[PDB]
């Protein structure tokens, strides 16, 4: 069938533009997402040490 | 030209911002009774040596004696 993504016309009115203003100009977009989903550090890293550890395999 | 504030700045909202900062900067000045106050500190910041003068007859004021109330009152900075 159908889905129509990316096809939305914008609020344009007094008050939504305000949280469309302050992203641009205090940048409250791009350190709430992107600085906390780098960090996101703290998971343990999954390495196969290969001369003594080894992976799965298949019969 | 009411909404000619709403349709610009919710079209380039970088500039509008500068203009509102080239406002609000020139008009204060001229406002609060904070200046003056930076006159009359800036004048009474003592560089140079005080020289004192000749007395002949007068004496209108200012006597030789430097703790004496002779001359201007300046102390109300530490008061304040």
């Amino acid at each position: 069938t159908y889905k129509y993504v990316n096809l939305r016309e914008p609020s344009m009115d007094m008050k939504s533009v305000t949280d469309r203003a302050a992203q641009t100009l205090l940048w409250t977009e791009l350190i709430r997402g992107l600085g906390m989903t780098l960090s996101y550090l703290f998971r343990e890293p999954a390495t196969i040490n290969y001369p003594f550890e080894k992976g799965p395999l298949s019969p | 030209v009411a909404a000619f504030l709403k349709n610009v700045w919710a079209k380039e909202p970088v500039l509008v911002a500068s203009f509102a900062i080239a406002g609000l900067a020139v008009i204060l000045p001229t406002l609060s009774p904070y200046t003056k106050y930076s006159l009359m500190i800036n004048r009474a910041t003592p560089y140079n040596y005080p020289v004192p003068l000749r007395d002949d007859g007068n004496m209108p004021d200012v006597p030789s004696h430097p703790q004496d109330p002779q001359g201007p009152s300046l102390e109300w900075l530490k008061r304040l």
